[PDB]
């Protein structure tokens, strides 16, 4: 029982806290830190929502403790959005119906977000089913998503 | 859901690492990756007394191919593996076999090194490195042991690595030029615990001729096992089809598998396969 | 003119508050002063109990109380089903915890105590401290071995369940005067949704003199049992990440709850853990069939007949047994059935207790027969196809008020099959399959299979749903429905049919529902229910905003007239001449006497209500997979499945539910299953032991097939979608299995393992 | 008048944008009209909420 | 006058009201409650003779419940809303107001 | 910079806490020990709602730094009611209508309350006006207040 100080910027905004190690960086993110669009599903890195950018790398924030994370860059599906407009990713992902509660969509945006950034590659459907193979969904049977993504990727290269 | 109270020290280096848990101590554990210390954290299975958060430590993701054999850091992500030197008929296999090891999103955090001293008895690396005939060096304060694969894994969830004792490095046997080497794996779902997998490598006497081969088992004991008897069967031979199943019929009438609710006993050691039939199979193509 | 929103592709309104993460879900929620509940649970499947009262839970710092059923229990007594029906035998019996038990103990995953902390670290940390002793006792687990003797659960007289039974025509003749007489007990699989948000409670007491406010339209037994209304309610909304009819109404963690936050002054938080999920939560699917079935020798059905066993877990939830009255009425689906007996047993085993999952009791009946049939077309060898071509429907003999005691769905009265014609459905639907039938051209593909489904979404429901509609100032429009938002785009189906009948964008229209106080009365989103329900109230509404426009906007202006040009968002006055908009009638109507839009539905006398709706959809589903005989995996290479329905609001959101309806019946084909150990203890847990299905394995293939057949009788005539996908699912996966082996459609129990897919070299010998 | 209690408010905006919730003590509370108006959001949306004054 | 709770100033349950300045809310906001107390009491006496079987009238009228008679039975005054339930309707009052209002004053 | 801790008796429920030092009582006892009983409405010792009963002396919360109230006994007007059965003071401010809005109630039953709980004096109405005029009322104006006071003594002493 001895808290330990945080220094962690999350979404470009820095941030200095005490923490006690045990809190897992998913329950940091959402309280105090106040930032609800990542999601918890399962509890053991299986469920997808839970995945957010640490470092460049999309990880679960759920088999991660807080002071892991400590002088660290990390992003949330919070970040996309940029001055009103929609991300292209989730501006696709609703083009397509890629989603019907809300859930499986921080974890699928999150773990697609480097590998759009990035040059390469395209993704065709059955590469882009491997990609977001890593998430779960429940209600639109990645016929959509992976229709979603593919959206994506071709107003992002070949774009008229 | 929520892990119990532990204390938490950023390890600087090896040996001020080394001596943090030392006098922790005790029941100290340390920390690398998390993904199957913290798991076990959400669900309270087990509590230890203070972490010692290695995953800082400069010198220990490094990859080297030191002389003889390729040197690997205990602290190199899966993540790594997939996509690094791993080139020149030298792979050697471990891109394939470690691409089955769940998702992306884990094999970016998951550690070598750690995978290793926790030894799931479904864990892939083991499995395939046994195959290369591996050689992990576990430096500890006293002093640096090295510990051959087959001694390392002992049991399931246990490695014989006496309380402190930290893998450092893992090296290999370069092998074999030329050579063929395949790794596969069966799941009802890709990227789960394997039911029944196989890591098999031949090397070919020119031409059609072979001079030495190596089998490992996923999902046989409660840890990787050495198909010694049945390269016996391979070795001087013809690799026609009459000898890789007679090898493989022989390569599994030995085991003990322990029934899951995915798997029967004899299922699973029937599950043993043609892992080993279609691995040996794809160990042999102009390779 | 002017353009049309029902039946086009439009962006549902829901999908924004989901990227950004302005969304709001139970779990999100924080209240300041927040106590957070940890409940512990059993961990005997069958047990009397003689607990500790902690004192080391208690002691701990940071601990404000331990609940234990010595508060509970005094009161508020067990939980207390619904309407309304059903109420013909006497339960409790069940309900479920209720609300926490110091007697016995019914199933591994029962709520015995619940503890309450500052944090909810704190709050795991002391439930484990408490100690409860246990007497265990012989463990109940098969459903056929619960009825006859020996171990009972509810040890007075009660004793197991609730029996069902449907009959006419005369089904022994029938049996008499048949040449082939078929016979076959199939056993069905125990699944739920498990959706991807697990259950979450927040409850905020105003301590003043007042009420509560709850986070998480069934307020109605909260209240009662705490006795606390006229509520009083005061149910709020968030939106929800997955019911599939799981989350379904009320739980004992409900209510602990409300209990606590009031009798504390103190805010209160519950958010489920996953574990918990998998041994708390609607259960379902568990079911047994023996089926006979009567044949002549050109191979139509006489009659149906025998014992269905559902294994309703340890009590009655929700369903109660609503689910069981259903499953014993549809089982016969869409076919020619003259006469049948369906007794039906609802009972109880140490397992968790069983709620409606997507389209319940209809992926297990569409089981058991779809597999009694291939066993026709087996021991007749007519062609299994052809077989439900030749005995399908009567295409001229509709209205089709079925035989045997019938409908009885839940009850009163009728129904029969006027929703249009069956098989230029099944016959039309064959987009691909003759041509999917080519093979092996000898090799190693094996499948091709058919399923059927009927299903009774409609269940009104019932009977009515609540609407309303608000034009004011600002160019918005805000329509109040009971309905609620489960992921389905209910917010966006309504959104494009007020839209239509307001003629302005539906970008325009804002969807509240769910919130108790705004709106004080509705039924929610049940059995395939609320297009038809809660879309013609805001029909009901909308058409009467637009008469208290064109009628009261008539004297704004001259003149009655009254005129051409009804509308293009305004109404342009006996010419293009102008005139006034729309929001303009509503921004000058407030503080002058009166006010400026409608909540038509209803009144004492009722609305909107579609009454008892029968409204059958249908379709097929068609399969062909590829096995790996040793190993036994599969890929499923083709998959289509089937669906005539009404008008189809929505072609883009209508997708989502039928495809996504479909992997989850996949799912309960070939990967979910709850399984328990000899002693009762559930070993699919965690989501590793419970194979949800993911991206890699499922078909990049599903076809959209809706056909646009006869309307039924309720407004813009449509039907019930967002569980059709499922229900064949079982049926279809099966018998192309059975013909990839092949030796002839003889399985029986779900799912499919590979294990299973073990006939491989015994069929070689 | 000076009364004891000095003016106080708070708002709690549901970012899903839809409402707006305000525990503000606001006179006529019934006159969220003027806010509504002000703000052109209106009008339900701008959902009052009872506190003692 | 115990049993009966105030909500005031919740503009989700109350979406209009005018409020209290100028020494009003009695003869204003109490004359909207009189005739919705009063709607209750023909909602109810009217709907408790379709309950038992006899017409509008009794002994005189309260407890607050209904004694028909004098003096055999009676029903209570919340045992018949309670009866009111999802039964095709409603138990309840609301009256103030419409076009051409209500309350009125002038 | 500066952490303090306080280990204080509130209402009988002791509290360690770390707060910054300008934290005043009163805000202390409103956050995060949610006893919005104690209210605040003037800001320099004069209105009166302010007023709580500190080590059993009634002294304004509102001119004492929370930080200079460690290791002592704080009782507020949440600790005057006792099982359902309010205390007399507040039974008598009722029977008497004492209070319109609310705000002048925590201020006068706490000042008043030692003054009951020891056995002298009576209080008659020019004793009793001067009694409670270390508190402000703008409602009643104080003449039911002081029958209050009164009524709520004589049940106390000569009590039939
Ligand atoms: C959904 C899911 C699926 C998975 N599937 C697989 C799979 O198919 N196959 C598979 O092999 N694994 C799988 N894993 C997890 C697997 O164990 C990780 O690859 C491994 O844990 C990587 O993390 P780590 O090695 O850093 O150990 P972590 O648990 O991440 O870090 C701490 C661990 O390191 C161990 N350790 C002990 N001594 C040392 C030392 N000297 N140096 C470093 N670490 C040490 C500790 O015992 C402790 O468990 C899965 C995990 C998840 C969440
Ligand atoms: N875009 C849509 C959505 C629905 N419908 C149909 O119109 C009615 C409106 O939906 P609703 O009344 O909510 O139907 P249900 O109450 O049966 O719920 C929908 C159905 O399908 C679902 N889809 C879901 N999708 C998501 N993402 N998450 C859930 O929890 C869902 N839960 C369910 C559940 S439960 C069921 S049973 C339904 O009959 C549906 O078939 C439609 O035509 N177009
Ligand atoms: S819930 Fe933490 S990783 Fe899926
Ligand atoms: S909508 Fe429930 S997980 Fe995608
Ligand atoms: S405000 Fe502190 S005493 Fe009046
Ligand atoms: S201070 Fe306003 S009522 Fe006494
Ligand atoms: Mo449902």
């Amino acid at each position: 029982m001895n808290a330990f100080r945080l220094t962690v910027e999350v979404n470009g905004v820095t941030h200095a806290t005490d923490v006690e190690p045990r809190r897992l960086l998913a329950d940091f993110l959402r309280d105090d830190l106040h930032l609800r669009g990542t999601r918890v599903g399962c509890e053991h890195g299986v469920c997808g929502s839970c995945t957010v950018i640490l470092d460049g790398q999309p990880v679960r924030s759920c088999t991660v403790l807080a002071v892991q994370a400590n002088n660290s860059r990390i992003e949330t599906v919070e970040s996309l959005q940029k001055d009103g407009q929609l991300h292209p990713l989730q501006r696709s992902f609703s083009k397509c119906h890629a989603l019907q509660c809300g859930f499986c969509t921080s974890g699928f945006l999150m773990t697609l977000k480097p590998l759009y950034d990035d040059e390469d590659v395209t993704l065709d459907a059955t590469s882009a089913r491997e990609a977001i193979s890593g998430n779960l969904c429940r209600c639109t049977g990645y016929q959509q998503i992976v229709e979603a993504t593919v959206d994506a990727f071709h107003c992002r290269d070949h774009n008229d | 859901m929520k892990p119990p109270s532990f204390d938490y020290v950023v390890a600087d280096s090896v040996e001020h690492a080394l001596r943090l848990l030392a006098d922790g101590g005790d029941d100290a554990k340390i920390i690398a990756g998390g993904q199957s210390l913290v798991p076990l954290l959400n669900f309270r299975m087990s509590r230890p007394s203070l972490l010692v958060d290695i995953n800082r430590v400069p010198g220990l993701a490094n990859i080297r191919k030191s002389d003889q054999t390729i040197a690997i850091g205990a602290l190199t992500r899966h993540a790594k593996l997939t996509t690094s030197k791993t080139i020149s008929q030298n792979l050697p296999i471990l891109s394939e076999a470690a691409a089955w090891i769940a998702h992306p999103q884990i094999r970016n955090r998951g550690t070598i090194g750690g995978s290793l001293a926790h030894a799931d008895a479904a864990a892939e690396l083991p499995v395939v490195l046994l195959a290369l005939d591996a050689y992990v060096t576990a430096q500890s304060l006293q002093g640096e042991r090295k510990i051959p694969l087959k001694e390392l894994l002992v049991s399931h969830f246990v490695s014989s690595i006496l309380p402190g004792e930290l893998i450092v490095e893992v090296n290999v046997p370069q092998l074999p030029h030329g050579s063929g080497a395949a790794f596969d794996e069966f799941s009802r779902r890709h990227g789960d615990y394997a039911i029944g997998g196989a890591a098999s490598i031949v090397t070919l006497d020119e031409q059609g001729k072979c001079s030495r081969a190596r089998i490992t088992v996923l999902g046989g004991g409660s840890t990787a096992i050495r198909c010694q008897e049945a390269e016996n069967i391979l070795i001087d031979s013809t690799l026609s089809s009459h000898d890789i199943a007679a090898a493989a019929h022989a390569a599994v009438q030995g085991l003990d598998p322990v029934p899951t609710v995915h798997g029967s006993a004899q299922y699973r050691a029937q599950v043993i396969r043609t892992m080993v039939e279609r691995t040996l199979a794809k160990a042999l193509h102009r390779a | 003119n002017r353009q049309a929103w029902i039946g086009q592709e439009v962006l549902r309104r829901e999908d924004r508050r989901l990227l950004t993460g302005t969304a709001t879900f139970a779990g999100d929620l924080g209240v300041p002063g927040q106590l957070h509940m940890r409940i512990v649970r059993s961990t005997q499947a069958h047990a009397r109990i003689v607990s500790i009262d902690a004192t080391e839970a208690e002691k701990t710092p940071g601990v404000r109380m331990v609940i234990t059923s010595e508060h509970t229990r005094h009161l508020g007594s067990v939980l207390l089903e619904e309407l309304g029906y059903h109420e013909i035998y006497e339960n409790i019996e069940d309900f479920s915890h209720p609300v926490l038990a110091v007697d016995k103990v019914l199933y591994v995953g029962q709520p015995v105590v619940a503890v309450l902390a500052v944090d909810p670290y704190l709050a795991e940390d002391a439930a484990e401290l408490v100690s409860i002793e246990y007497e265990p006792l012989p463990v109940l687990l098969d459903p056929e071995e619960a009825l006859t003797g020996k171990v009972e659960l509810f040890p007075g007289r009660g004793n197991e369940g609730a029996r069902i039974k449907k009959a006419y025509g005369d089904i022994d003749r029938a049996f008499a005067e048949a040449e082939h007489v078929i016979r076959h007990k199939y056993v069905t699989n125990r699944h739920s949704g498990v959706p991807m948000e697990p259950r979450a409670v927040v409850v905020q007491p105003d301590p003043a003199r007042d009420t509560l406010f709850i986070w998480g339209d069934n307020r109605r037994i909260i209240a009662k049992m705490l006795n606390l209304p006229e509520v009083n309610v005061r149910m709020k909304h968030v939106e929800i990440g997955g019911s599939f009819g799981v989350k379904g109404g009320v739980f004992p963690e409900n209510v602990v709850a409300a209990w606590a936050a009031r009798t504390l002054g103190v805010p209160i938080k519950w958010t489920e853990d996953r574990v918990e999920h998998m041994t708390s939560t609607s259960h379902a699917r568990e079911m047994v069939h023996k089926l006979e079935l009567a044949l002549d020798a050109e191979g139509r059905i006489l009659g149906m007949k025998d014992e269905i066993f559902h294994n309703h877990g340890a009590y009655f939830r929700q369903a109660e047994p609503l689910v069981s009255d259903i499953t014993a009425g549809i089982v016969f689906g869409p076919y020619r059935v003259p006469a049948y007996d369906a007794t039906l047993h609802a009972v109880f085993t140490n397992k968790t207790p069983v709620g409606a999952y997507r389209a319940p009791g209809r992926y297990e009946s569409t089981f058991a027969r779809e597999r009694i049939f291939d066993l026709a077309c087996a021991e007749i060898g007519l062609s299994k196809t052809e077989f439900r071509r030749r005995n399908l429907l009567t295409a001229e003999d509709l209205p089709w008020t079925p035989g045997l005691d019938i409908v009885h769905e839940p009850y009163h009265f009728d129904s029969g099959d006027v929703v249009k014609h069956f098989n230029e459905a099944l016959e039309a639907a064959n987009f691909s399959e003759w041509l999917e039938e080519s093979k092996r051209l000898r090799a190693d593909g094996r499948k091709v299979g058919v399923g059927l489904g009927v299903l009774m979404d409609k269940a009104g429901l019932g009977l009515f749903e609540t609407g309303g509609v608000e034009v004011s100032r600002a160019g918005r429009v805000t329509v109040k429905t009971g309905g609620s938002s489960v992921g389905q785009g209910i917010e966006t189906v309504l959104a494009q049919i007020v839209a239509e009948e307001l003629q302005i964008a539906p970008e325009n229209i804002d969807i509240v529902h769910s919130d108790t106080e705004l709106i004080p009365d509705g039924v929610g989103s049940w059995s395939s229910r609320s297009t038809v329900l809660a879309g013609g109230a805001a029909r009901k509404a909308a058409l009467a905003v637009v008469e208290k426009a064109r009628r009261l906007a008539s004297e704004m202006l001259e003149a009655d007239p009254d005129d051409l040009e009804l509308t293009a968002g305004s109404f342009k006055v006996k010419g293009t001449d102008q005139q006034i908009s729309l929001y303009e009638i509503a921004a000058a109507r407030d503080p002058f006497t009166a006010r400026a839009d409608n909540d038509e539905p209803g009144l004492a006398a009722d609305a909107v209500y579609m009454n008892n709706a029968m409204n059958y959809p249908y379709g097929v589903t068609l399969v062909q997979i590829e096995l790996d005989p040793d190993t036994g995996g599969h890929r499923i290479l083709r998959f289509s499945t089937s669906t005539e329905a009404g008008r189809v609001i929505n072609p883009l959101t209508t997708r989502g539910q039928i495809i996504g309806a479909a992997v989850q019946g996949i799912g309960g084909a070939l990967y979910e299953e709850f399984l328990y150990e000899e002693d009762g203890q559930p070993i699919t847990t965690s989501f590793m032991d419970y194979l949800l299905p993911s991206a890699q394995e499922m078909p990049n293939v599903d076809c959209f097939v809706t056909e646009d057949a006869k309307s039924p009788d309720n407004p813009f005539g449509a039907k019930g979608l967002g569980e059709i996908g499922i229900i064949a699912a079982g049926a279809a996966i099966a018998s192309a299995i059975d013909d990839a082996i092949a030796d002839g459609v003889h399985t029986d129990r779900l799912p499919v393992t590979p294990e299973q897919i073990f006939s491989r070299c015994q069929g070689l010998n | 008048g000076v009364p004891m209690e000095p003016r106080a408010v708070v708002v709690q905006p549901d970012p899903a944008r839809d409402t707006l919730f305000i525990w503000g003590t606001v006179h006529v509370h019934d006159n969220r009209r003027i806010i509504a108006k002000m703000l052109n959001l209106p009008e339900v949306n701008v959902r009052m909420k009872h506190v003692e004054i």
